[PDB]
């Protein structure tokens, strides 16, 4: 289709070398996102476990200021040997520079990418298989409770019910501490050009979802991104 | 698919 494995994937759309292009737009928009979620809104803790990490590590950059480690997670195996390769300085990884360098940037040029990188290095030790529709999504690998589960443009596309989409969310609680964070930032997508029905049009659906799933919802913000911090009760 | 990933996208 329009990209053949992770790694094109990847180079497509997260080069992040021309500044008007749709692709640099999203992920600033997602990166302003997350610098505020973890940086100035101080959200922090332990363990951070990212759920739907994909090949991608522009979601980890500010949370690896505010979290020891950090569990990076997917579905597919494929996602994280690319994710792998980059980690460990494999042969022909991924230049995640230009995001890494626009991310210090962000946070006020008081560090340059190299240290960056290398602080996302140390915060990751488990590269691990979660399935979302799983009561155990990690299986029978064993995880001390989290103090937050980040989930970046994965919940709504793993999800293609509203019951499916509930049980993830309870799903993911079991992966918590009582007070734990839930951080979801994900698209409520319009209804142009639509084919067939989705499950939000929207606000207060996703927020009646998290809420009945057993959580408490601390903010919620547009950004149709939006992004929503939320506590397990 | 961007901004979904693989394999949704």
């Amino acid at each position: 289709l329009s990209h053949f494995n992770p790694r094109d994937y990847l180079e497509k759309y997260y080069k992040f070398g021309s500044r008007h292009s749709a692709e640099s737009q999203i992920l600033k928009h997602l990166l302003k996102n997350l610098f505020k979620i973890f940086c100035l809104d101080g959200v922090k803790g332990d363990l951070l476990i990212d759920i739907g990490s994909g090949p991608t590590i522009y979601q980890l950059l500010s949370a690896c200021e505010s979290f020891k480690e950090i569990v990076v997670t997917d579905y597919s195996d494929q996602n994280l040997q690319e994710l792998e390769k980059w980690l460990k300085k494999e042969p022909a990884a991924f230049d995640w520079s230009p995001v890494v360098t626009y991310v210090c940037d962000l946070e006020g040029n008081r560090v340059k990418g190299p240290e960056k990188e290398e602080k996302l290095r140390q915060a990751v030790k488990q590269v691990l298989k979660c399935d979302v529709t799983q009561s155990q999504p990690l299986g029978a690998v064993p995880l001390p409770p989290a103090d937050c589960v980040l989930s970046t443009l994965c919940l709504d596309a793993a999800c293609p019910d509203l019951p499916t989409y509930c049980r993830a969310l309870r799903n993911l609680g079991s992966l918590l501490k009582p007070g734990g964070f839930l951080v979801i930032m994900d698209a409520l997508k319009s209804s142009y050009y639509m084919i067939g029905e989705q499950k939000f049009s929207g606000r207060e659906a996703v927020e009646a979802a998290v809420k009945e799933a057993g959580y408490t919802i601390e903010w919620f913000e547009v950004i149709g991104l939006f992004s929503l911090v939320a506590r397990k009760l | 698919g961007f901004p979904y990933k693989p394999x949704f996208c």
